[PDB]
Formats: structure tokens, sequence, C-alpha cells
């Protein structure tokens, strides 16, 4: 009977997912997530979580306890745009 | 499925889902109602906009002095068939020096639109053209479809949520071949007020009314001049 | 697996033109505002490299002395449409010794917008704001990858488009002026952009009933920045 | 009409209008319009059933993909 | 599967299912009959009233090809009138080239080969239409042809297409068309469609008859109003 | 309508043109035949059995003259053969209307092979499925050529095509030399046709055409019955 | 006629043939081109010759006019026909307007040629990118690049090819104003970049300069070993 | 052999007023030594503010007129408004140029109002060149008509001539005198005179009979 679709979030569900996976990690205080959500037009929540969990590993790279906005930008181009060969989505948007 | 890819391919039941999907885009458009009196033809269109600063999208198009249409679907194929339509008027006006018959025209439109509904890699035209025109037989209200099966009628409606307006027209259609322009226009407005959400109806920027008359050229009326027609209507009962 | 290029959706619309609606969401944001004093227009550049020359790229380009344009989404395909607009205006002036109006430009481009097929290939990935001053005063239009166009008063198109429209409807009214429309635009741009605002990240152009189309440069522009 | 028996049905219904705006359905889907229309009234807290509960139940039984389309007409 | 997609491919038992699927849509069109009398041809088409908002006389399933040549269609209306266009133009080719009126055997040959022309390619579809051709000649009598969606034609003393094909043609053979002139043939044509399409399936219908012969002076036209009112006078004697 | 304009034959990841690889098997299921040049002209012998007694063997022919001094046979299927036969019939005339001379056999093969390779690359067509044996005594010396569906060719002293050619060519390797006559190649041609023929080889089970310096001609079953006489 | 749309949109909004073609650009030999104020200096690396047979045919630095030289990367076959059409076009400009061709104009011809070539039917897009270096009228040295989508794009310095992002990271970390003081100092910056490239065992460079008034000039491998000798000497004393 | 061109007569005249425009023409269709009809006016109200005068080959006049009437509706259906007078002359100049190597045998004088409520005379060659003038005569006796309007209208060759603007009532009796004077010597001047008046309110018509040789 019920036929629930799970699409991608428009902008604000994505921002909320950033607030989900990014609430429990040592961050710079004055970063914004809306800029990050503007850089992910088509992205799943697992991808957002991988951006967060990689973005902390950038802070673990040199010698930093809390990540920065440019660490997030180092996560976006690698997870989004450097793994963009695979991306797993586009022949599943049409479900084929 | 596999029977849902090309226009040429038949279903095992024999129902082409490409044309059946072309029937959806006219169901996505907004509402408009065409009808006629004994000597006058009136169609009323419900405009839409996207933002409040964005203007409302017109639908009524003046083709000839006695021919006016209204659209439902995509504006690109609407103008594509519209320029063809004006062309098919002015050419025979250039040949025979006479107005062209409406029934003769719409047959040419269906023959025009039937062709890409048969070839390979060729879409149908998704449009819901309502046609008010004059032959020497007075008013004529025709409707189109993406299946190129045009229908003569006396009052119809297309777009999203037109069935309630049809139920309004069925229990008032006996009045329409006697009443003149003044109450006839607001009869059409009473068709449009049915198919709306229960809080906004006629806010003088989202509506246009075209009329052709037995001694009157087809005129499109938009909001300002709609205000003498839009007044004098009852409040919505609930 | 691979359908045709002219295949309708099960919902009815299409696939590929709807994909081009997604494709214009990645371009830089752009804002044009129709004010009765005149139409102002602004865009960022999305400056990437320090070695990059900034003025090589742009989004403002005029068609006539009363018509400017603004592009978004893909870039290289837009210049073809710019050429068609320029040539078409020279047709209308060549044949009627007058100016083609802005809406009549916009429908002429929009007729060209959906003409691909498999005879005689793909739709276009741009988004266009059209500024002009006709006999009806200021005019501002916006067209679609589906070829649908509309008149707007203040339109924000880009990746920050839906957030900038919300911040834009609350600040726009019917009785604005041009100088406050410029600074009001640069406030919203200052909010939505990433890099620090200077005289090089962004550029402007306005059109007036009095004078022609004018484009701002890095001399008369930073006074609004220091006076934001 | 059969499956609309044990529900609080206000006489604002027109089964001829409903069966004409609902084409291409079967007994299971026409059965589903009744139960979803019967659930929307509980969502809004209403007790009786009105025409728009059925009309909204149509759009849930059809199960369309929502994608941002108001740019026609 | 996959053997039933193109109109250029055979099946592993050796047939084309696209043609048969186009044949299946003909039995969704309602009813089209046509029988020839002793000295003329009468067509019979009943018409389902879809809604009251339509006007009487719309979207007719009964065409007029030449002054004498008549067509009765059943299928897709756009393809049906599309075939009426090329046949109507084809008689203009015959008179324009040869100076007289086309015989039915030649005309059904040309149109039938045009139907078969779209039965070979993956670029075009088959038509989902079947129709009937009937006329009268003073040198050849009356003729009665019918063309399937595949493109095969035959001569008939009577035929029927639509939803209830067998349930209509079962009763045609009870008549005697070899001797009856086209006067009581009108009412007998009316009765055999009055007995079909029960009020369960149909809300309301409409009589639409065509008529040709030397009583019609060879010309093709519709039946007059008073005669089909004698048919509707002959309607309610089927309840006994 | 129009064509397809895309080549339906591609290179494999193994680097093979697969439809040509299958067309060679289509030649391999063809009728067995042989041809031998021996010092004065070429003998072409084929093996033609009617499937029933109802057929007229005097209706169609396998041995086909192309011009005054050139004959041709094949080993493959029927309807593909006659088309390129007619093409070669044309190409001899487009030679002759230019040069006022009959064509060299090599100059004919240069055009026919180009037709076949041009055809196996073009869009939307299956390649051919026959192989040819071409004879001709131009400028004294006889000539014996062989084509393929891919469009190459070879200059054979003697070879076999059709069924069991892998055994027939071993028979010819143990049989032929340089110094034989036309009637000798007739006799060993019957000797190699009997290697894979049926139980009864009558005057109509075969068809033999020969080139001389007088030019190409085709045998009748009278003297072909004389050749099957005192054979083996 | 082979009418077939090849360049199609993705369901997330991408062009697969374009993004695959840029990978084929991303594996070609690395070329670096910088501009001075009076003399431009551009050169390719990774010659990868047989070093015993002919070498004049493998030259990847051409000139479209006297004032415009051109380098590229990608596959060599698609580039030279675009060079051929560019020569007909730039000569056709002199068939029109009397001036020599401006480098902005010819890069608009290249990119504008490339985009509609991605737009047509039955055509894979190009698999090349170019650095177009021109010293125009009134002596303003500048350069551009060309994306396989067809976007002309100016710079102060640029580097494409296999291993170009790290080279660009070297160029931003080494480009100053005083490096363009002397021309051979900028040549020493280019040889510093190719030395900061990959391996390149000595003989693995082909440079070409222009003093904004001359033709292209390629040094024989003696100033290669000389400038490499003073560069390794300066790095040797600096260390 | 078969000659495609012939002369059908006709005489037109237009004067631009201060807030009006006067477009008048004879009503004779004739060639050879005979008359086809005594009723053939050349007043053609394009808009409410534009009337064109056409002379020469009559079939070219009819064809040209109908193509113009097509292109006006093409302008409006593409542009939601009407053509101005300068847009009409600007288009029709290109239209006359479009058959450069097979020209129309038509003389054209466009009368109408501007955007500012003033008269405008645009007279055409059969090739497509023009200018804006105050008064132009076309047709046969235009060589009789133009210098008289140079005297009265242009105030030429007169000493101590004052310069009053031309009133409408002065221009009416000017027309009604000058077509009689043209009718006395021209054989192509017709038997009735069509006079069309373009004002800010609309277009008036008047037919004044002439002699009928």
């Amino acid at each position: 009977d019920r036929k629930i679709e799970f699409s991608l979030p428009d902008l604000e569900g994505r921002t909320h997912i950033f607030k989900i996976h990014a609430r429990s990690m040592s961050v710079e205080r004055d970063i914004r997530f809306e800029l990050l959500a503007r850089l992910c037009p088509n992205s799943t929540g697992a991808e957002i979580r991988s951006v967060c969990t990689e973005a902390g590993m950038f802070a673990i790279r040199a010698r930093r306890k809390i990540a920065t906005e440019k660490d997030f930008l180092e996560a976006v181009n690698k997870v989004i745009k450097s793994y963009a060969k695979f991306s797993a989505t586009p022949r599943y948007m049409t479900y084929n | 499925n596999q029977y849902d890819n090309d226009v040429t391919v038949w279903s095992p039941q024999g129902r082409i889902h490409q044309i059946e999907y072309a029937m959806e885009a006219v169901k996505q458009g907004s509402a408009t109602v065409g009808l006629k009196s004994k000597t006058h033809a009136v169609l009323v269109a419900l405009k839409r906009a996207q933002s409040e600063l964005a203007a409302h999208q017109k639908k009524i198009l003046h083709v000839d002095n006695h021919i006016g249409i209204s659209i439902a679907g995509l504006t690109a194929d609407a103008r594509l068939l519209c320029n063809f339509m004006r062309q098919e008027c002015l050419d025979s006006r250039f040949v025979f020096d006479r107005p062209l018959p409406v029934s003769r025209l719409v047959s040419l439109i269906g023959s025009k639109t039937q062709i890409p509904t048969q070839r390979y890699g060729r879409r149908p035209y998704g449009v819901g053209l309502l046609i008010a025109g004059y032959d020497d037989m007075g008013p004529h209200i025709f409707q189109t479809c993406p299946s190129a099966n045009y229908f003569d009628c006396r009052a119809m409606s297309i777009g999203a949520r037109s069935q309630s307006a049809r139920t309004y027209l069925e229990r008032h259609m006996s009045e329409f071949m006697e009443c003149n322009l003044n109450e006839l226009v607001k009869h059409g407005l009473r068709a449009l007020r049915e198919t709306l959400p229960a809080e906004q109806d006629l806010t003088t920027k989202n509506v246009s009314i075209g009329i052709v008359g037995k001694d009157l050229e087809f005129t499109i009326y938009d909001d300002d001049d709609v205000s003498p027609f839009l007044e004098g209507l009852e409040e919505r009962p609930q | 697996y691979d359908r045709g290029v002219n295949t309708f959706s099960p919902e009815g619309r299409l696939f590929q033109v709807e994909y081009a609606i997604e494709a214009i969401k990645l371009g830089s944001t752009a804002i044009g505002i129709q004010t009765s004093e005149g139409v102002c227009l602004a865009v960022e550049k999305r400056i990437t490299s320090p070695l990059m020359e900034p003025s090589s790229i742009e989004k403002i380009v005029e068609i006539d002395a009363h018509i400017g344009c603004a592009m978004s989404g893909l870039i290289a395909d837009a210049k073809t449409l710019i050429d068609k607009a320029r040539v078409e205006t020279q047709n209308h002036w060549f044949t009627y010794n007058e100016t083609m109006t802005v809406e009549s430009v916009t429908q002429a481009v929009s007729n060209l917008a959906l003409q691909f097929g498999e005879e005689d290939s793909r739709p276009f990935g741009v988004a266009l704001l059209f500024g002009g001053v006709d006999e009806k005063g200021p005019q501002l239009f916006h067209m679609d990858p589906s070829g649908t166009f509309v008149q707007c008063d203040a339109r924000a198109i880009g990746s920050a488009s839906e957030g900038a429209q919300s911040s834009l409807q609350e600040v726009y009214h019917k009785s604005m002026t041009l100088k406050e429309a410029i600074k009001s635009s640069l406030i919203i741009l200052k909010q939505v952009m990433e890099e620090k605002l200077n005289a090089t990240n962004i550029e402007l152009a306005t059109v007036q009933p009095g004078q022609n189309f004018h484009m701002f440069t890095k001399e008369e522009l930073e006074e609004v920045i220091k006076d934001i | 009409q059969i499956h609309s028996r044990k529900m609080n049905v206000s006489p604002d219904v027109n089964y001829e209008e409903l069966a004409r705006c609902t084409d291409d359905f079967n007994g299971a889907q026409c059965k589903a319009v009744c139960v979803e229309a019967g659930m929307i009234a509980l969502r809004r807290g209403a007790t009786e059933l009105t025409h728009e509960d059925y009309m909204e139940g149509i759009l849930e039984v059809q199960a369309k993909k929502k994608a941002n389309l108001q740019y026609y007409a | 599967t996959g053997y039933d997609l193109s109109a250029s491919t055979f099946s592993p038992d050796g047939r084309v299912f696209q043609v048969e699927y186009a044949m299946k849509a003909v039995e969704n069109s309602s009813t089209a009959i046509g029988i020839r009398c002793k000295d003329g041809v009468v067509f019979g088409v009943e018409k389902l009233v879809l809604s009251k908002l339509y006007e009487e006389g719309s979207n007719k399933r009964l065409f007029n090809v030449d002054r004498h040549v008549g067509m009765a269609v059943a299928g897709l209306l756009a393809d049906a009138r599309s075939l009426a266009d090329i046949a109507r133009e084809e008689a203009s080719n015959f008179r324009s080239n040869f100076g007289y009126n086309i015989p039915l055997k030649h005309l059904a040959d040309r149109v039938a080969m045009y139907v078969h022309a779209y039965t070979l390619y993956s670029a075009v579809r088959p038509f989902g239409c079947s129709f009937m051709l009937g006329s009268y000649s003073v040198n050849d009598g009356a003729q009665l042809y019918m063309i399937d969606p595949s493109g095969v034609s035959y001569g008939y003393w009577g035929c029927a297409i639509g939803k209830a094909r067998q349930a209509a043609k079962t009763e045609i053979e009870k008549l005697q068309m070899k001797e009856m002139t086209c006067r009581d043939i009108v009412k007998e044509v009316a009765k055999i469609i009055y007995i079909v399409h029960d009020e369960v399936k149909d809300k309301a219908f409409e009589l639409e008859l065509s008529w040709v012969g030397e009583l019609t002076n060879g010309r093709h036209e519709i039946v007059p109003k008073d005669i089909r009112e004698e048919a509707e006078k002959y309607a309610k004697e089927s309840l006994k | 309508e129009r064509g397809y304009s895309f080549s339906l034959t591609t290179f494999s990841p193994s680097g093979k043109l697969v439809q040509i690889e299958y067309a060679l098997a289509a030649v391999a299921g063809g009728a067995p035949s042989v041809g031998i040049k021996a010092a004065n002209g070429v003998v072409l012998a084929t093996e033609k059995k009617q499937k029933s007694i109802l057929y007229d063997e005097r209706s169609v022919h396998k041995v086909e003259p192309i011009t005054k001094h050139i004959g041709l046979v094949y080993s493959g299927m029927g309807p593909d053969y006659r088309v390129l036969v007619h093409r070669a019939r044309k190409l001899a005339q487009q030679y002759y209307l230019v040069y006022q001379e009959p064509i060299p056999t090599a100059q004919l093969v240069q055009r026919v092979a180009s037709v076949m390779q041009e055809y196996t690359q073009s869009g939307g067509v299956r390649p051919f499925g026959v192989s040819l044996l071409i004879c001709g005594w131009n400028e004294g010396r006889p000539y014996l050529f062989q084509s393929d569906p891919s469009g190459a060719y070879f200059a054979w002293k003697a070879t076999a095509m059709g069924k069991n050619y892998v055994n027939g060519k071993t028979f010819l390797e143990k049989r032929y030399n340089e110094d034989l006559e036309l009637e000798d190649a007739i006799h060993t041609a019957i000797l190699t046709l009997k290697e894979s023929f049926e139980g009864q080889m009558t005057e109509d089970n075969i068809e033999v055409g020969i080139c001389n310096e007088a030019g190409f001609r085709r045998l009748t079953p009278t003297e072909v019955k004389d050749y099957l006489a005192a054979i083996a | 006629s082979y009418d077939r749309a090849i360049t199609v949109f993705s369901p997330d909004g991408h062009l697969f043939q374009v993004e695959y073609a840029q990978e084929a650009v991303k594996k070609g030999s690395t070329a670096v081109g910088v501009r001075g104020r009076d003399i431009v200096v551009l050169g390719v690396e990774k010659k990868s010759v047989a070093k015993l047979q002919d070498e004049r045919t493998v030259r990847k630095i051409c000139a479209l006019d006297d004032n415009v030289c051109m380098a590229f990367a990608g596959l060599t076959a698609d580039a030279r026909i675009v060079i051929n059409r560019a020569r007909v076009e730039c000569q056709s400009h002199r068939l029109t307007v009397e001036d020599p061709v401006t480098v902005e104009y010819i890069t608009r011809y290249i990119a504008s040629l490339k985009q509609r070539y991605t737009q047509s039917n039955g055509r894979r897009p190009f698999g090349i990118s170019a650095l177009i270096v021109g010293f125009d009228f009134d002596g303003t040295p500048r350069l551009y690049q060309t994306d396989p989508s067809g976007t002309y794009h100016a710079w102060k310095a640029n580097a494409i090819g296999r291993g170009a992002k790290s080279v660009r990271e070297f160029l931003e970390k080494n480009y100053t104003d005083e490096a363009i003081e002397t021309d051979d100092l900028t040549i020493k910056l280019v040889i510093k970049a190719l030395l900061e490239v990959v391996q390149s065992g000595g003989k693995n460079i082909e440079l070409a300069v222009m003093r904004r008034d001359q033709s292209l000039k390629i040094l024989n491998p003696e100033e290669i070993e000389k400038y490499v000798a003073e560069i390794e000497k300066e790095k040797e004393e600096n260390e | 052999r078969f000659s495609p061109y012939v002369f059908n007569g006709g005489t037109i005249l237009a004067i631009a007023g201060e807030d009006f425009a006067i477009v008048a023409s004879d009503t004779r269709l004739s060639e050879g030594f005979s008359i086809h009809t005594r009723d053939s006016p050349k007043c053609y109200k394009l808009t409410d503010k534009t009337v064109i005068g056409c002379s020469g080959f009559h079939g070219d006049c009819l064809t040209l007129t109908k193509i113009i009437e097509a292109r006006l509706k093409m302008y409006k259906h593409s542009n939601n408004k009407a053509m101005t007078t300068g847009a009409i002359a600007a288009m029709l100049s290109t239209i006359l140029y479009s058959r450069r190597f097979f020209p129309y045998y038509v003389y054209n004088i466009i009368g109408g109002l501007d955007e500012e409520g003033k008269g405008a005379v645009y007279s055409f060659d059969p090739v497509g060149s023009y200018q804006r003038d105050s008064f132009k005569a076309g047709g046969s006796a235009s060589a009789m008509l133009q210098p008289l309007l140079d005297n009265q209208v242009g105030f030429k060759n007169m000493q101590n001539v004052e310069h009053v603007p031309l009133s409408l009532d002065r221009a009416m009796r000017l027309v009604k005198d000058v077509f009689i004077s043209a009718a006395e010597r021209d054989v192509y001047t017709g038997d009735a005179l069509r006079i069309c008046i373009v004002t800010k309110e609309g277009i008036r018509e008047e037919t004044v009979s002439l002699r009928k040789d």
C-alpha cells in the first residue's frame, strides 16, 4: 500500500544532515554548513558523513585537535569531485 | 518495463505509453474553460506565477480576428504550433481572400500532429489547445489532445483539476445557449472558482478572459478590464 | 539501459532537459534587479587561481546599448546564443530601423532554445537574465533551459539562488531606487559568496533610461564596497 | 461505494465524479482510495469524509514522483 | 523476449506481434458494420456518448472519400482520417491522370499497399485501424470491401468490425441482401446494432448511418433524418 | 527510408572480425569444388546435386563465364553469388568502354576484392558468404585466383574449396605437378571430386568449365559424360 | 548521414565524453608556458624519443602566425588538424581586417570551434588542450588555455599534461615579480619547473622563447646543459 | 514576344500636414487606348495613421499590397503592437530591393502620421530608395503636379512671400483645383478622385468627380 520514495534532500535536509554528523566532533566554531551544502547538489547522507569523517582526518593529518573550514574544503573536493569517477548514483536515479 | 521506450513500439495490450505520458503534461498545466453562447464564444484562463515578483504566465493567444486559442503544456511547442497556426491562417487569407473555416483548420492541425506520433525517435506534442473560433455557423469550441484526436464541444476544461469545473458545466449547460455576455462570463468564472483552493479565488492578476463576438473581434481581457467582469460575483460558500 | 534523447518521463515531462535544470545549479550566482530608475545587474567570478587573470572571464556581456545579458550554468554554449541575439537585433534594426524590444529578443532566443533532434543534439546548460530599456522603461526577463521565460523584478540565479530569493523578496519593494538596489544587491552577494569581497571577485553593469548600457569596473565599484 | 460503507461519509461525495477522475484503477486501488481518504480525515482530525479527502487519496494511490513542476501553462 | 519489439523482426515461430498488437486495438473501437443491399451499400455506425458536453455531430467515425466512395472506420481516429487523406488524394490522382472515377478493386489495391508499406520497417509503426469501403457503380453494381490493419482486403456481401464482431455478424447472415433494396435494409441494419451494446456497458449511443446506390444516384451521402427516425421507430420492437 | 551508417563488425578484444570469422564457416559449409591450371588453361570443376528428381539441372548453372576468356565458380551460398557475378559482368564493360580491350584477370580481381572489402566495412550490412575461383588465359599464360569474403585473394596452382577442402588440397599436393594438360586436369579433377562426392557421379552431378588460349567455355554433359566415362 | 547525439547529459548533470576526454588530456606530456614582460618562454617536457632516430617530426610547438606560437597536450592526431584550420582562419583574418590576428580572437576561434563540435551529432569531442602564447600589437605578451569543453582562459602562468597539478603547485609557490626581471631568469624558472617535474634525465626538454618581435627560437641542447648547470650550481651553493 | 510589363496609368499625390496627411489618387484603370473601368481607387488604409499610394503595374500593386498586409500582422503577432511609418518605409525599402533583378513596375508614396502627430511623406522609387518629404506626386502627370506645389507649397520663386503654415481647408481646395488642372491635359487622370485624410482621430474619405474623356 504505502510506496515511500527516498530522494535526495533539497538544501535544508542536507544542512540538517551536516548538523547530525557534525555535532559530536571538535570543530572550529565560526564555520558555516550552508556553504558546504551549496557545494553538494546531488549527495546522499552517507557521502555527507564521509565528508565529515574525512574532514576530521585532515585535522589528524598534521597536528590539529579541531578542524577548520578549509579542512572541510579539503574534504569536499576529494570526496565529491575526486571520487567523482564512481559516484554510484546516476544509473540508479533511473534505477537501471 | 520494455514496452515504454519508443512511440513506434506497441504495448501487448496495444496502448502506447508515450502518448499516455504526453497526456500527463496537459494534466500538469493550470486550468482554463472554453464555452460558447448562441452568438459569442468565451474562454477564461487561470494564470500562474512562480515568485510574487515574477509575472503571471499568459495562456490566451489571439490567432486571427475571429480565432483565439488557449494553451496547456510547454510554451515552446505552444509557440511552435502557434506560429504554424497563424501561418495557416494568413496563407489562405492570402490565397482566397476570406477567413479560414475553423473545422477545416483543426483537421489540418491533427494531420500536422499525427506525423511525429508514428515515426522513430519523434515525440508527440504535449499541448491542450482550446480553440474558440467562427465559421459562418457562428461559435465553435474545439479541444485538442496529444493523441491528435480533436473534439468538438460546447463547453470543456483542461489542466490540473478540471473535473469539478466539468461537473459545474454539466448542471448549468442548459443555461448557456440563452444567456448573453455579462452573466455568461461570470458563469465561466463560476466554473473557475470551483477548481481552486478554498481561500484565494480571483485576485485580479491571475485570470484572463477572451471573447469573440458575432459582430465583435476576438479580444483578450487581462486583470484591469477583468475588474468590471470580476466584480458582481458571490462569495464562496463553505 | 540507454533510452532515446526524446523520451518522456513516466511522470510525463522529459529526462534530459530536466537534467539540464540540474546542470545550471552548479554555476556561479547572479542577481539582476529591475528598478524603475534602471536595471542593475551583478555577478561573482568564482576566482580559482592566483596566477589566473581575473578579467578574462566575465558574465556580463551586452547585446545592444540598451540590452545586457547574464549567464549561468555552462559558459561556452552561451556565446552562441549571444551571437544569435546580436545578429537578430541587427536583423530587426536592419529591417525596421528601430530597436527590437527585450521580450521579442527573449522569445526569439527561446524559440531557438528547444530545437535539437536526430535530423537535418542536446539541450543547453545555461541560465539567462536579460536586462534592457525599451519604450516600456526598464525590463528584466529570465529564460529557461526548457525555453520558458518570464519577466522578473529581482531574480537570483545560481547555486545560492533559493537562499538569495528568500533574502531578496523581504528587501525588495516596488518603489526602490538604483543606488540602494546596487548596495542592497551587494549585501546579499556578500552574504552568499565564499571568498572575501573586493573589487575583483565581482563585477556589475547597469542600464538606464537616460544613458546606454554601462558596465562598471574596478574604479567606480569599490565605493559601494567601502560604503556597504 | 461498497468500501465506503462503514465510514462516516458526508453527502458531499459524487461517486460518478470520483470514478471519472479515477481511471485506470482496479478494485485494490479503488479500495485503497477509501482507506487513504479515511486516514487523511484522521490526520486533520475530521470525523466525516469530504470530497477533498478522496481527491487527496487519489494522489497517494497514484504515487507520483514529486519533482518541482509548476512551470507549465 | 525481444522478438516482438520491431516490425522488421520475426518470432522464433515466425510471426510479428506488433501487427497483432495493432489488431488488438481495433476491438476497443466500438462497432462499424456495412452491408450492401441488392442495389446499393448501407453503412452502420453506432456512437457512444462520452459526455453530455460534446456536441451532436462531432468526431464522426464515418467518412466520405469520393462522391461515390465511402469509408467506415474503426481504430485510431487520427490514423483513420490520415488514411482518408491519402485515399482521398489517391482518387484525385486517378481522376487527375486518367479522367474518370476509380474502381474499388484498384482503390483498395492502392490503399492496401499503402497499409502494407508500413509493415516492413522499424522506423514506422503499423496502423491500429480497420475500415470498410463501399460504393455503387452503374457499370459494376455495388461493391463492399474491408481492410484489416495488416493490409489484406476482400469482397463481402456483409461485414462487421468493432468490439462485438462475431456478436454482430452472427445476425447479418439471417438477412437476405441478395434481393432487398436499400429501404428496409436501413431498418434491418438498425435493429442488429440495436440488439448489441447493452445498457450495462454503454450509457447512451447514437445512430450514424451511411447510404449509397442508384437510388442515391450513385452519390454517397448520409441517411435522411425521417428515415432514421423510422429506424428509431423500429428500435423498440426488439424488446419482445 | 535510409540505411544505418554504422559498421556492425568491430574488432574483438582478441582482435578478430567475428562476422568474417563466421562467414568463413559459411563458406566452409559450401559445396565442394576445385580448379587446376595446367600449362595451357584452367579447369574448373564443381559438385552440384539436385535435392530431388523434380529439379531441372539444365535451368541454373554454377560455372559462369564473365567475358570471352574468363570463367568463374564459387563455394558458398546461392543468392550472394549472382549479385557480385552481375557486378563483375558490369566491371568488365567499364574496363572495355575505356580501354577497348578485355580485362586482365588480375585487374578484374583488383576490383572485385575491393568491392568485397568495401562492402564488409560499410554500415548496416552483413558481409558476403562465398569464396570464388577465377580462371583466365590472358597473354598466353593461364591464371588461377581465389578470393574470400574479407576481400583478399591468392594465386593458386591448384586448390580446393567447399567441404573437405582440407583433404582435397592434400590430395592435390600428392597429385599435381607443373607439367600436365587440360584433359589431365579434367581427369584428376574428377579424381578429386570423387573423393568427396556421393555414390553416383553422373553427367549432371558436376559442371566443368575450361579456359584455353581460344578462351573460356563450358562443357556439355555429352563430353562431360565422356569424361566421367573411363574415369577413376 | 550518421546523425546521432553522442554528448548526452547525465542524471546528475555531467558530460561523460567530456570528462573522459579530459582524462586523456591528463595523461599527455607536460608542457609549461610562462610570459615575461618583453619575452615569453614556453616549453614541453618528456620528449621520450628513441634518441637515435628522427626528431623534427615530433615537434609539438608550432606557430599560427609570426606573433602567435602554440603548444598543446593530449593526443597528437586531433591537435594538428585544429592547427591546420587555425592557420586557414588566421590567414583568413588577414583576408579580412589588415592587422595580424590577436591571440584573444584566435582563442575564441578555437574554443568556439570546439564547443559546437561538442554540440553536433556523431562526434566525440576533442581530446586535447592547448597553451596559446601570443605577443600582440603594441607588445602586450599574454597567454591562454583551452579546456576540452572549449573555454578560453587567460593566466599569468599555466601547466597542463600528466603531472600538472603538482607542477602548478610549484608555479604558484615559485612565481614572483622579480623572477620575470631577466628573461633567462624566467628561462631558469621554466627549467626549474621542468626539473621540478618528473625524472627527465637531462635530455628531456624542448624550450622556445620569443622576444615579442622575433620568430620562435629553440636552443640546441647546450644552453639546456648550461642553464641546468648554473641552476644545479645555484641550488648547490644555496644548499 | 511575351512582354511581362505593361503600364496601367494611375496618379497619386500626398502632402504631409502639420497634424494631418493627405493621400489622394484618381480612380481609373486603363491601358492601351481603352478603359477597363472608371472605378479604381488607390487609397489603402494600412493603419489608422498610414495610407499608401501605389502606381504602375496593377498586378504588382495588388501583390505588393497583400504582402504588406501579411507582414503587418506578422509584425504584430511577433511584437504585440503596430508598425510605425518609418518602420513601414524601412521594411518596404528592403522589400523593393528584394527583387532587384526583376523589379516591380510600381511607384509608391507613403502617407501617414508620426509618433508626434505630424505628417510624413515617404516616396519610393521602384528599386527601394527614399527620403522624407513634405509633398510628392506619383504617376503620369506628376511632372505637371510637382512644380505647382513647389510654387504654392514651397513658396519658391516669389518675392516678399510670407510663410503661413498650410491649413487643411487651404489644402483641400488646393487638391480639388490641381486635379482638375491635371485632368485637362492628362489622359490618364481619371473620372473620380479619391481623397483620404489622416488625422489624430482617424481617416476620412471623399470622392470628387472629374471630367470623363
